[PDB]
């Protein structure tokens, strides 16, 4: 077996598909050569990691093996790592074309101790004519105030649904398997702009049932239907609504957090309501979502919830 | 003098039941020999831990100790243990051993941020060296991250049949009777957890049993778990509905004294109760939801129970009024 | 005071205009920074022993002809007194210490001078503040960069680049 | 392929000049040009200049077909050098454009062959113009003397202060715990030159040096029997250590009055 | 009387064996039967395996009518033996139900009587199970040369990657601040055979190995002049180090 997030991973800049302004950004300063010291921001897989790594490998072509460093959660990243080995590294000898440099790759650096970030500014500010600093992180806020002003921001927005629709059918046309646009639809959804999570529902469901259709994505994903879900939203009465999250979410073992999320996510495309009741239960079962994270996940909260979406799309 | 909890624990993996699903499922995936990193999350109770040592049992032989990393919660583990011993015993390789070493992480979930980063940082790294087993109670609580590595499986509570199955099963390897009602009290006190189920039963025989052949009651199963009654229950109800204020406050008083209740159980319990009932008005089971949800929240916050217990009356009372 | 405090917002010109007046009057620079190991007995050892020595450096480069009588003097520039971690025992008291005992100008930079740990520098040292710079300097030192660069921007977008960046030079 | 190729007879050579000034040096850059190797760096503190010479005549082979700067840290060259053993010849190689710097240890009669590879460091090199100067005393004694007298006085005080007078040294240290002097006259032997302490003055001198430089430099004794020592009112002592085919020299400024 | 009566020649052979696997074992439970001597242990990484064996030729008076086992620690063993001259003779003695060994170190021409008791730990984890007998390459090199080049390749990496090739064994290394390659071929000497190198070659193997373990290993150079090494592809590579009546092995496992 092989995992299809790891063997389809972009090796390219332009094998990349998302956010196309910062890509091309990337792709000038991967041509002309003068990259500067940068911090990746964005939400967890939207392809981070995977874009400073086709950009040092586009910048130092045959050199990746003796100009990069990189340094994840897994080496030790203290005063001692970052004093000797880091320095030692920037000081050290390479021939390069006039336009390249070598790069320091630092992945999670919101993980690193403050103190461990001071010792850098430094490093970083003496050394900037052979070596060039890469952060990619997920908050920008855990971040010192000197980096931060040392290196650029690079902000990564969420995946719209166009752009991972668009890579799971170079997928599936690579894989050749069978789909229909009811599977797809339930990939778009259950990912929320997720492209790495997609990817591995969709390899899931192929490898589970072969043929994706939005029953075996639902059934692979162990959440709460969508179609049950909006029944359950839209009743004209509350006590149908209750006996259907009482008899059929409830007694299979659902999780209550599963399901105020899949309510939430199913609000937000309901097209059918108006704006404001939409935001106003959105609203609602945020407040629930909230009551239930703060340890009390009662069945009394779910029915209050309903109680009070009944209510409102009433009044 | 070993637990029920301890004595009862399947030693393989035919001796749990209620979770056929993922049983036939491990099976096939130990019988091709393509183990992946697993997630098992669900609800205590349930049998993830029994049945991970089953398999681990299972596949090594008497090399279980050898090859078989447990490793538990917090027990100080900051950034240290996660970024040494683990990664260690991923990248040390065995002496003799023809195969690959398994990690077994009980209640992973309360891992923080970094430590969970690393983690999964060192799962990419040594995927081909070794496999990865997390437990959970709560799949939301782990990074999504950590998600898309491994394959989940939820354990979704045991139903009435394996339940009574393991009640008749420790009632054969012990001289115990049990009522008939005294299962039923116990399935609906138990809500799917064999873990409680196996505590009181030991705790009924212990100070029960005298000549070792008595019967257990539901009086005795309700007082040693600290359940609320039925009968209790309507009674209370009865009296916030049709009594006045003075009568009803002292019947609840005196029911959440001199028995040892909690205002939560009685809430939920109330509201149980109030499922069934064919009311006329829907604004009467708005308010009553509402406002019942709203005392559960805040005696969540631990208030003066004295005027929760007196604005749940009001609540009950002033919804029935349509 | 022997010793100069300098402290601000980051990015504003602090490590600059101090290497510049250190470098402006003949004197020599002796700069020790976060990335070096300030611990109790390294101050003792290196720094401690090179306060009231003569640069070999000012001397071989030149002191020939009468420019400076100081160009074989030192100034102490410890930069990032603020950023001295846990694995740097008993730092700031022996740099209090070395704030006096002197005899070579000995200017420390920071960027929180009112943190509790900086305590010890209360009355020891002449510290000066470095405020925000305004937005006319900026967008004056900006207009000047553009003009080397060969490209105009609107005074609009770097009103607002001026907005966003809260006054960090380096930034913009 | 490769600009030069340098074979020293002995392997210890190399050793023991690395070990001399190992303490006070850190990242060090090698000029080689056609008339040998000279590589100059200042301390970390600026208060310690250590340059070093070694001339044609000390390789047994030495192309160096252009001059050429060698950027290298002397813990990581300390580490490497401390492999070969006695009975070997070390060959230093460069290659066009070098990235690192191949070192050979080779035997006399075995074929085994040690190849290291040392990655180059790059250094800014501020390279500064050294002019003889008329030293007001010159002199030469016994480098074992030398070191002694420094790790004794050096126990007492931080600072060491030589005076000059009336053919006569002088090493003073004033401490905390006491005192202590020690006394110098010029003599020959004719029976063990290496035991006799030269004297050429012009004018009494009196200096004052930090105890750790003293400390460091004179670890250099295990070069040279004999260190020569030029002191002026106004310049930095200098303290040279003469080998066979060059020299090792360190610039020590004085403290203030 | 006792059961196990054991005399050494002289007092410095058991000092060295237990120099040996001083620094790699913390505990090891001594086996004594009637053909001699045996040992073995695992580290707490459970990737190096020592091995002991002495027979009844280094001994002087050996008697042991069953086979017993002493389960004692290495370090405090190690702290009594320091105690002992080089002019001594070791005699161990033991008797019914083992709880307490007593070392006597003695003198034949001053009356020095030395007793020392010494605890038993008692761990009753044996597991002895060995395998394999067939190796893909052998080769025999002096100690002192083996030591020197793993002592010089450890301040480079935590691996070394030894490879036999056609007569040309291979040391290699590769780290941060540089590499290093020391490369030997055999040779005989007739003037003195310990410095020869023998090397027998079936197929080519390429193999790394950590640089602890192996600086633990070569710990155990005291014990002769001469090192036996012998590689195979998944198989744990063994060192051994002869004595007049036994051996000293350790089973390494490479990595990855
Ligand atoms: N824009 C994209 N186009 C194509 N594939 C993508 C894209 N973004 C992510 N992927 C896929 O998702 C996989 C994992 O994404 P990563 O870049 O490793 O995640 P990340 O951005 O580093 O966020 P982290 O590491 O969880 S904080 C990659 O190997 C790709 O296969
Ligand atoms: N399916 C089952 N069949 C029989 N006994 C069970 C079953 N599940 C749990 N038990 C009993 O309950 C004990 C504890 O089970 P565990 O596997 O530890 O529970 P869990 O699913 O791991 O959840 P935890 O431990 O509370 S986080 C076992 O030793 C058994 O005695
Ligand atoms: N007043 C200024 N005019 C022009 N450029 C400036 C000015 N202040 C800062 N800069 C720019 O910012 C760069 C670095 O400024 P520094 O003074 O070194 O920052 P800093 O004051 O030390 O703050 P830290 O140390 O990062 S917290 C300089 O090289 C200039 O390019
Ligand atoms: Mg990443
Ligand atoms: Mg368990
Ligand atoms: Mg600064």
């Amino acid at each position: 077996q092989l995992p299809w997030v790891e063997k389809y991973r972009p090796q390219v800049l332009s094998d990349i598909v998302g956010n196309k302004e910062t890509i091309d950004r990337l792709q000038q300063i991967a041509k002309d050569g003068n990259m500067p010291h940068m911090i990746i921001s964005g939400m967890p897989g939207i392809g981070k990691t995977t874009s400073v790594h086709c950009l040092a490998h586009e910048l130092l072509g045959r050199s990746y093996a003796d100009g990069v460093l990189e340094l994840n959660a897994s080496d030790d990243r203290g005063i001692d790592v970052v004093r000797n080995q880091i320095k030692h590294f920037a000081q050290k000898k390479l021939h390069l074309p006039p336009g390249k440099h070598k790069i320091v790759i630092l992945d999670e650096a919101d993980s690193m101790t403050a103190g461990a970030q001071q010792a850098l500014r430094r490093t970083m500010e003496l050394y900037s004519n052979s070596t060039r600093f890469a952060f990619a992180c997920n908050q920008s806020n855990k971040i010192i105030e000197p980096l931060q002003s040392r290196c650029a921001i690079l902000r990564y927005s969420k995946l719209s649904d166009e752009d991972v629709l668009k890579r799971l059918l170079q997928i599936i046309k690579l894989e050749d398997v069978k789909y229909t646009n009811d599977g797809l639809e339930a990939i778009i959804f259950t990912a929320e702009g997720d492209m790495r999570q997609a990817i591995n529902n969709l390899q899931s469901t192929v490898a589970g049932h072969g043929l994706v259709n939005a029953d075996n994505v639902f059934k692979i994903v162990d959440s709460p239907h969508p179609l049950i879900v909006k029944k359950m939203l839209l009743a004209s009465n509350l006590e149908d609504s209750i006996q259907i999250l009482r008899t059929d979410l409830w007694k299979k073992g659902y999780s209550s957090i599963d399901i105020v999320t899949t309510s939430f996510r199913v609000t937000k495309n309901l097209a059918q309501v108006k704006e404001s009741v939409r935001l106003e239960m959105i609203k609602e079962i945020g407040l629930t979502h909230m009551r239930i994270l703060e340890g009390v996940g009662t069945y009394l909260q779910l029915a209050s919830m309903l109680a009070k979406i009944h209510k409102l799309n009433n009044k | 003098n070993l637990p029920w909890v301890e004595k009862y624990r399947p030693e393989t993996l035919d001796e749990v039941y209620g979770q056929n699903e993922v049983i036939t499922t491990v099976r096939k995936f130990v019988d091709e020999g393509k183990l992946p990193h697993l997630l098992f999350y669900g609800p205590p109770g349930t049998g993830k831990t029994s049945t991970i040592v089953a398999l681990a049992r299972e596949i090594y032989g008497k090399n279980y100790s050898n090859m078989v990393l447990e490793l538990n919660a917090s027990d100080d583990r900051g950034i240290d243990v996660v970024r040494n011993q683990i990664k260690d015993f991923a990248s040390t390789r065995q002496i003799f051993s023809k195969g690959f070493k398994l990690i077994i992480l009980d209640e992973a979930d309360a891992m923080t941020n970094a430590a969970q980063n690393a983690l999964r940082r060192v799962i990419e790294r040594y995927t081909k060296n070794t496999r990865f087993c997390v437990l959970a109670n709560y799949a939301h609580k782990l990074t999504p991250a950590l998600l898309s590595r491994c394959t989940r499986f939820r354990f979704q509570p045991l139903p009435q049949e394996a339940i009574e199955r393991r009640i008749a099963n420790v009632l054969v390897h012990e001289k115990l009777k049990l009522s008939p009602n005294a299962e039923k009290a116990l399935i609906e006190l138990s809500n799917g957890d064999m873990r409680r189920v196996l505590n009181v039963l030991q705790s009924c025989k212990a100070t029960l049993d005298n000549p070792d052949e008595d019967e257990i009651s539901d009086d005795v199963i309700y007082e040693c778990c600290g359940a609320p009654r039925p009968s209790d229950l309507k009674a209370v109800l009865k009296s916030i509905l049709e009594d006045d204020w003075g009568t009803a406050h002292y019947t609840l008083n005196k029911v959440r004294s001199a028995k040892g209740l909690a205002l939560i159980d009685l809430i939920e319990g109330i509201v149980k109760i109030l499922e069934d009932y064919e009311l006329q008005n829907e604004e009467t089971r708005v308010h009553l939801l509402t406002k019942l949800a709203d005392i559960e929240y805040s005696i969540s916050k631990g208030g003066n129970d004295q005027i929760q217990g007196s604005a749940v009356i009001g609540a009950i009372k002033a919804s029935f009024e349509n | 005071f022997r010793a100069a405090m300098l402290y601000g917002p980051p990015g504003i010109g602090k490590t600059t205009a101090a290497h510049l007046v250190a470098q402006e009057l003949g004197y020599d620079i002796l700069e020790q920074n976060a990335s070096d190991v300030r611990s109790k007995t390294l101050l003792n050892a290196g720094v401690k022993n090179a306060l009231d020595n003569m640069s070999v450096v000012g001397y071989f480069k030149h002191n020939e002809e009468a420019q400076n009588l100081n160009g074989k003097h030192f100034v102490i520039i410890m930069d990032e007194v603020d950023g001295m971690s846990g694995g740097d025992r008993g730092g700031v008291g022996q740099l209090a210490q070395f704030c006096r005992k002197t005899s070579t100008p000995l200017i420390l930079i920071c960027n929180e001078r009112n943190l509790p740990k900086m305590r010890p520098f209360d009355r020891v040292c002449l510290d000066i503040q470095f405020r925000r710079p305004d937005a006319n300097s900026i967008k004056s030192r900006l207009m000047t960069i553009a003009i080397r660069e060969k490209f105009k921007l609107d005074p609009n977008v770097i009103d607002r680049l001026i907005q966003t960046t809260r006054g960090d030079i380096r930034q913009v | 392929a490769s600009m030069l190729e340098a074979k020293f007879e002995e392997a210890s050579l190399f050793k023991r000049i690395i070990d001399g000034f190992k303490d006070c040096v850190q990242l060090v850059n090698f000029q080689c040009k056609e008339d040998g190797i000279i590589a100059q760096a200042v301390d970390d503190s600026r208060v310690l200049l250590v340059s070093l010479e070694i001339g044609v005549e000390a390789f047994q082979e030495y192309r160096c077909d252009h001059p050429v700067t060698l950027g290298m840290d002397l813990t990581s060259l300390s580490k490497i050098l401390r492999c070969g053993n006695n009975t070997d010849t070390l060959t230093l190689i460069a290659d066009n454009t070098p990235d690192s710097i191949i070192l050979l240890f080779e035997d006399t009669k075995k074929d085994r062959i040690a190849e290291y590879s040392l990655k180059l460091m790059d250094i800014d090199a501020d390279f500064l113009k050294i002019e003889e100067l008329q030293y007001d005393s010159t002199l030469s004694l016994p480098s074992s003397e030398f070191s002694k007298i420094v790790r004794d006085l050096s126990q007492l005080s931080d600072s060491i202060n030589i005076m000059i007078t009336k053919e006569t040294i002088k090493f003073v240290a004033d401490g905390d715990i006491g005192s202590g002097s020690v006394i110098i006259k010029p003599f020959v032997d004719m029976e063990h030159p290496e035991t006799s302490i030269k004297l050429e003055m012009d004018q009494p001198v009196d200096l004052t040096f930090g105890a750790k430089y003293l400390l460091d430099i004179i670890k250099g004794s295990s070069l040279s029997d004999r260190v020569g020592i030029r002191l002026s009112s106004e310049a930095p002592a200098l303290f040279q250590f003469d080998l066979k085919s060059g020299f090792l020299q360190f610039f020590l400024a004085p403290k203030f009055n």
